[PDB]
């Protein structure tokens, strides 16, 4: 290669830049802009015509001028140098290492935008990931190859739940009947719009319990150039795809706040004078979010997998805001955090009534988990459902108008919220989550358990909550 | 009820349609044989003349080679070039100065332009 | 063959230069790769091309070639049991060639040119053929695919191939004009295939779900819309409609949706059995898959391709069902392209001609008399995805002016796991009165009055639920108590349906009729008993309610006996109660 | 019930013939007039 | 004259427009013929012309055109239509061409389809009362002959059945006004804009049942026909109607089947040109545009014919403040608004009387007409029904037991009103039956509460029971 420059700059305003003839710039290429002092910026060709090429500058245009600036190519598509020894490292949002250690040596360079998977080349997700959180493992199982967001709020603790899931998740293969403990996870952790306090929190969280050895961190502060937000998930997912479909890894990707991603996207889009959308969000936010979420799954004839857990804060706890709404049409369920459970002091304040996992029926049951998993989950949901509405009616009419079983159901609802949901910081395996669930069911008489089949309704019904 | 009335009215309407169509075909065949008549040259000259009078500033004239010699003696007077063509029949078509404007004065063209205007006359004169 | 060069690239839009002589809505090959586009505006010497691929990496000055033809599909034997992308390319061939990703620019034929079909003629030399007649037949998975004359061809037969085995591009019938007719032909996807006469629908389109088949029926050639906010299980309902309908052929158009849904179809359907014939379910299904992260400008192409294939199979004499998986994605593609054109938009950024495109697409449905003289039909069930669950947006309000049925999904029902989560207070249907003559001969003599009684029961209970909202179920007499309890019975034993049960997934009309009759009979006996002095407690504690609860988990062949016994028990539970 | 249809079929055919003949009367003048007028 | 001039030099085609240069010899508003390289000819109309070029709106779709081969030629300087009495059994498409298979018509006249405004001095006051057989219209919102009266419908509500029932049952009642005894039936001009196949089959089967086809003209623009043609359909229908009425003394009834589709076409062709918009993108001149259609109705002094309009339009989200219903209400004389809540109760026809209105109602009721107690019965009904509805709103808060006795009487009146006076379901009620039912319903209230009716009308009509009219 050899450096070829362009000095025909004819117009600079805001974030754009009009380079004259430069007809060898491909549409969508990455360029770099050096000026009279030497400081090199970066840019992307968003439109090329016969007269001029239009360039978007990643940073701000302070210092540029029309006499001394030059533009040279970098490559025709953005790429990233990946390698298996990225595990345990830490990067900044466009891959430069910020842990202090030296840069990596790349064995491939993959385009970061990726390609769509052929629908005939996929296969249905089938196995489950044990997160150690009972209200997810039992009632909203996460299946290997899924996209399961978490709907958080303003001051609800989503950072901690992310970190806890990250350091507790395991694949748990001995349940399957194979005993093939021969492949562990990798955890690619992408963080966007983050502050210094949260950054320190995450660093020491991962360093504390040795979870860094199997993680790759992409951390992006709230004071970095905006273009580096809209690239962090793409580099995270490129690393994940490489690992999963070239080295048979099971990868779990955690994108920590898509609410910041969407604001960066809106700000970049409004600089190209496009037609606005519902609240100022660009008219194509659905396609842009789709190109990120649809990169997870499992492929036929290969052993890897990519599981995604987006995390986002519904603004004003509004479920109809464009961010959570558009994320809802793409993913395969949702986990919702509740504010009242937070006030009560519960943790993690997961609300099991508005949550769901569509792919749950494939990943649980015989040969994958214990046999009773599905019916136990259903009966647990139904029993918690009517306890809540009993509490709603007693709230307005007197608790004098009561029956013998409504006492059972209020007691069940309380012991549920206090023992099943409120697990603190401990890490529960699936067996003991199921045991706690059976204990909580056993304080309702039979005939109230009209949802579970009759054989394990005797096999597991004995033990009561006395064990704590 | 009124179904029979609709039947008889449909019959009447389509009968009138048949006869008017026949008259139109009759005149279409009466026209298409005129270049054998002795009035042919003078009618073609006046047709080309009103055509040229409609394009102030034509640059050429397209016509039929078979009646081309009928058309030489009147274009030289104004300088509008000539050109022959087999497809144009029973008339002449000018060409405007830019090449992007034309005026055709064919016989069947005028027939299709005037037949709708004269249909009322044919009806009032062929029935009452 | 008009050919120019690229002049300006911006997103999926490319302006070509030197294209004087290119026609509107013709197909072009952009670039040295040969990407496929369509001319949508001519200007001076230029042409505005929308590209159905990714325009990344293109360069100014590359060739552009116009082919002189609009977008067309190949219609013929070999489409069933396949999966296609937005412009009819077989995805299995793409996988055999270029691996597990969809790279741009691959070229494959739509119909396999190496297969052999057992041709059986039906015309003789000297015979007269006109558009739409039948030349011969070919077996395909147990159907009888019959070769048609292309809709705009006339002539007199000169010779015929004599009953052998051939490929699709083997000329089988040659006319006296010299023209050759093969086993396939092409058709522009934006022109409706003509028919002889449109008929009025008189026969129900059975979906298998009780609430839709009973309360809001849709006729055979009708059109329906099912708009639902996220998390309301629209995907399960669409799959169920694809799985249990009584159509001969199902065309599923996945216009901008998840890819795991296409994978679910591809994996499960070869196992399930067709109810009508003995074959696998996949043998009657055609998929068009254009997922959410595939090129945006191809979603509309996929819509048109799907409806043209459905029209073809209708012309063959079948009765087709077309499921457009989402039309809001098509609307968004329209909006994006219009944005690249610097057009002024309508209310919510959409182009001002969206309603026209929607109406022209929905108007391709209906029962017809084909050109060959036989009878077929096409039923369209389009999905919408309003943004905030907001039914006042442009797409929903433009769809509700042409559909004949409206199946409104609701999120409140889905947040308590009530499925299929259809709101019976906001939905409606306009085919229900014209279908009663069929219901009376094919279900029961008094089915309509059963349905009407159920509906007014539901209306009353939902009305007085507002009163009980404030003053508790303690404050109203036994009649209203019984009405609320019967409402609960209805909407937990009749309106609900588990889609993953091996029995409750599909439900016939006789079964729905039986359950309705059971519930109404119980209601009448209870009303009598109450007004002769019994209380709601002993009414609720009866065991026959358990019999009615388990009624929907009973197989179809053993339902008649269950029904007779349950009627006997309903009688005895109150006869013995004086 | 059908006598009305029979009467009307008769009336239709009768009037059709009447119109056709009243036309063939002066068609020869109608065509000449049209040819007169179309000509310049 | 008779020679033809063709303009080549097309320079632009996009959407529905087409720019052509060096065409100063076209008049503003002319009709042209666009012929492509295949020989297929489609139409258009010039909407802006200057010394450099002229702008054309194409009617058909623009598939197949190209900048090299297509040509443009003039048809006429003003868009006209050939009218005749002999088009009283025919069907035409949205631009006036026959579609029933018979030959075209022989025009007696050719009239400009844009029409001319009626002289306010030449007009006449509409007074003849029309009996539709529908009580909520006849008693409370009387329709007179020569009136504009739209129907504000919704998406799933049966406005078409109401229109067809009105067409089937409408008649003047000359024995009540003592004038004339001809009762010559109405001729019906039916213009459909963007109609679907289901509704078209409905209307056709209806007119075929009633035998009303032998005196009806039909202009059908189906939903799969081009969109820009809808600009011409209502103008053609009203040209024919005004011709029939004010030349051959017919009494015409015009039905315009959806003005919402007309407004959609208008907004499309107005956004292609970047007009200053109105409220939701509808062009700023939509008021004037609709007024040129609606105001082509009424009765002319010194002539016997008349023209009556029944536009039908669907308020988009049942929204009375949307631009289309808003402007149409600002033009026409009153409206008949349908109710979705009444439709859900099974009531047909679901006409709620409170948001309806007929401005010309007072011209054609009273003594020397229907009956002397018509007006007072009507507004007494309005008052009582309003009271019933407000008491419903109160019950929704303080419960039914807390009510007084007169409040329960008003509640009962509202209920029985809705279930016996509004809900008639396809039967044809003369005006006397309607007033009889109205008095039977009024007799539920105490005689001292009918404060809008005089003492004598009370004395000689009060006290009928509903069980007597029917059991």
């Amino acid at each position: 290669l050899l450096k070829k420059e362009y000095t025909g700059i004819t117009y600079i305003s805001g974030p754009l830049l009009f380079v004259e003839n430069a007809k060898d710039l491909a549409y969508g290429a990455i360029v770099d802009i050096k000026d009279g002092t030497g400081r090199v910026r970066g840019g992307q060709v968003i439109e090329v015509s016969e007269e001029y090429a239009v360039i978007q500058v990643f940073e701000e245009t302070t210092g540029l001028d029309l006499a001394t600036t030059s533009v040279s190519l970098v490559e025709d598509v953005a790429r990233l140098g990946v390698s298996k020894e990225m595990l345990g490292r830490r990067f900044n949002g466009i891959g430069k290492p910020i842990d202090g250690l030296p840069p990596i040596t790349p064995e491939k360079r993959l385009p970061i935008t990726g390609l769509p998977l052929n629908p005939v080349a996929r296969r249905k997700p089938e196995q489950f990931i044990q997160t150690g959180i009972s209200t997810i493992d039992v009632m909203n199982t996460l299946v290997r190859g899924q996209k399961l967001p978490i709907f958080s709020g303003s001051g609800l603790p989503a950072n901690e739940i992310a970190a806890q899931i990250a350091r507790q998740a395991t694949v748990r293969p001995d349940l399957s009947g194979e005993g093939e403990k021969e492949e562990p996870f990798a955890v690619v952790f992408a963080a966007m719009g983050i502050t210094q306090r949260e950054l320190s929190y995450f660093i020491q969280e991962f360093e504390r319990t040795g979870a860094l050895s199997r993680s790759v961190l992409f951390l992006n502060k709230a004071d970095d150039p905006t273009i580096e937000r809209i690239l962090t998930p793409r580099m995270a997912l490129t690393v994940a795809e490489y690992l999963a479909f070239e080295h048979d890894y099971h990868v779990l990707v955690i994108l920590t706040d898509m609410t910041n991603y969407c604001e960066a996207l809106r700000e970049i889009g409004a600089a190209r004078e496009e037609i606005p959308g519902r609240r100022g969000y660009p008219g194509y936010m659905y396609t842009d979010l789709a190109t990120i979420y649809e990169r997870a799954g499992v492929v036929e004839g290969k052993k890897g997998s990519v599981t995604q857990i987006p995390i986002l804060s519904m603004p004003d706890d509004d479920r109809t805001h464009p961010i959570p709404d558009l994320t809802g049409y793409i993913t395969e369920g949702q986990i919702q955090l509740s504010r009242e459970l937070h006030r009560k002091g519960i943790y993690p304040p997961i609300d099991p009534l508005p949550s769901l996992s569509r792919l749950m029926n494939n990943g649980v049951g015989k040969g994958k988990t214990r046999e009773d998993h599905k019916q136990v989950s259903d009966q647990l949901y139904s029993a918690y459902a009517n306890g809540v509405d009993i509490r709603k009616l007693v709230a307005i009419i007197g608790e004098d108008a009561l029956t013998e079983n409504d006492r059972r159901y209020l007691q069940f609802a309380d012991a549920f919220e206090r023992f099943f949901i409120n697990q603190g910081q401990q890490n529960r395996s699936i067996e003991e989550s199921l045991q706690i669930a059976w204990a909580l069911l056993s304080m309702l008489p039979q005939g109230e358990l009209k949802r579970i089949s009759k054989d394990h309704i005797g096999k597991y019904y004995g033990q009561k909550l006395e064990e704590i | 009820e009124s179904a029979g009335e609709l039947l008889v009215a449909t019959a009447r309407t389509q009968a009138r349609g048949e006869v008017l169509e026949e008259v139109r075909r009759r005149v279409r065949e009466a026209l298409e044989a005129l270049p054998q008549k002795p009035e042919w040259p003078e009618v073609v000259r006046k047709l080309a003349l009103e055509a040229l009078e409609a394009l102030p500033g034509a640059k050429a004239l397209v016509a039929n080679p078979e009646d081309l010699p009928h058309l030489e003696a009147l274009a030289r007077e104004r300088g509008v070039e000539l050109q022959a063509e087999p497809a144009l029949r029973l008339g002449v078509r000018a060409v405007g100065a830019e090449g992007k404007t034309q005026v055709e004065n064919s016989l069947l063209a005028r027939l299709d332009r005037a037949w709708d205007a004269l249909s009322s006359k044919v009806a009032q004169a062929l029935w009452g | 063959m008009i050919q120019g060069v690229i002049q300006k690239i911006a997103g999926p839009a490319v302006i070509a230069k030197g294209m004087l002589g290119a026609r509107m809505y013709d197909i072009c090959k952009v670039g040295e790769e040969g990407l496929v586009g369509e001319i949508i505006r001519l200007d001076g010497d230029t042409a505005f091309v929308q590209v159905y691929e990714d325009t990344s990496g293109l360069k100014v000055g590359e060739p552009v070639v116009s082919t002189g033809l609009p977008l067309a599909v190949e219609l013929g034997p070999g489409m069933l049991n396949g999966i296609y992308d937005g412009i009819q390319r077989p995805l299995e061939r793409i996988r055999e060639k270029t691996g597990i990703y969809i790279t741009r620019g691959v070229v494959v034929h739509a119909l396999d040119r190496e297969k052999k079909w057992a041709w059986t003629p039906m015309v003789k030399p000297g015979d007269e053929v006109r558009g739409g007649m039948v030349l011969g037949t070919v077996p395909e998975f147990g159907f009888t695919h019959k070769i048609l004359v292309p809709p705009d061809v006339r002539g007199r037969v000169k010779e015929v191939k004599p009953a052998g085995e051939y490929t699709v591009e083997e000329p089988v019938v040659v006319l006296e004009d010299g023209t050759e007719l093969k086993m396939y032909h092409t058709w522009p996807v934006r022109r409706a295939r003509p028919v002889q006469r449109k008929l009025d629908p008189n026969t129900p389109f059975l979906t298998g779900m009780r609430i839709l088949d009973v309360l809001f029926p849709v006729a055979m050639g009708g059109t329906a819309a099912i708009p639902g906010p996220f998390g309301a299980g629209k995907s399960v309902t669409q799959q169920s409609l694809a799985k249990w309908s009584n159509a001969d052929v199902v065309v599923y158009v996945g216009c901008g949706e998840r890819g795991n849904e296409m994978t679910d179809v591809l994996v499960e359907f070869p196992e399930l059995t067709d109810p009508k014939t003995g074959g696998p379910l996949m043998h009657r299904t055609v998929l068009i898959a254009n997922t959410s992260n595939m090129p945006v400008a191809a979603r509309e192409a996929s819509i048109y391709v799907g409806v043209t294939i459905a029209e073809y199979f209708r012309d063959q004499g079948f009765s087709v069902a077309l499921m457009a998986d989402s039309t809001s994605r098509w609307a968004e593609a329209l909006r994006e392209i219009s944005s690249r054109l610097e057009e002024m938009p309508a209310e919510e950024g959409y182009p001002p001609y969206l309603a026209a495109r929607l109406a022209a697409f929905y108007e391709r449905a209906g029962k017809v008399i084909t050109l060959g003289g036989e009878e077929g039909a096409v039923t369209i069930v389009g999905a919408v995805s309003p943004p905030g669950g907001d039914m006042s947006e442009p797409v929903t309000q433009s769809t509700l002016r042409i559909v004949g049925a409206f199946w409104r999904l609701d999120a409140s029902l889905a947040f308590r796991r009530h499925f299929p989560a259809i709101n019976w207070n906001g939905s409606y249907s306009l085919f229900t009165s014209a279908l009663d003559p069929w219901y009376r001969e094919n279900v029961a003599e008094d089915y309509p009055e059963l349905r009407d009684a159920i509906s007014e029961l539901l209306q009353r209970e939902a009305g007085l639920q507002e009163i009980v909202q404030l003053v508790g179920p303690d404050a109203l007499q036994d009649a209203e108590r019984l009405v609320i309890e019967v409402g609960r019975i209805i909407r937990e034993d009749f309106l609900q349906q588990n889609a993953y049960h091996e029995v409750d997934a599909y439900c016939s009309m006789k079964k729905a009729y039986g359950i309705m009759k059971m519930i109404l009979a119980f209601y009448k006996e209870a009303e009598a008993a109450i007004k002769r002095g019994v209380s709601i407690d002993e009414i609720l504690q009866l065991p026959v309610l358990e019999r009615i609860g388990r009624a929907r988990y009973v197989s179809e062949e053993e339902f008649p006996a269950y029904f007779e016994e349950a009627m006997k028990e309903i009688q005895g539970a109150f006869k013995a109660l004086a | 019930t059908e006598a009305l249809l029979a009467r009307y079929r008769e009336r239709a055919e009768a009037e059709a013939k009447a119109v056709r003949e009243k036309a063939m009367a002066r068609l020869d003048e109608a065509v000449a007039l049209v040819l007169k007028e179309v000509l310049p």
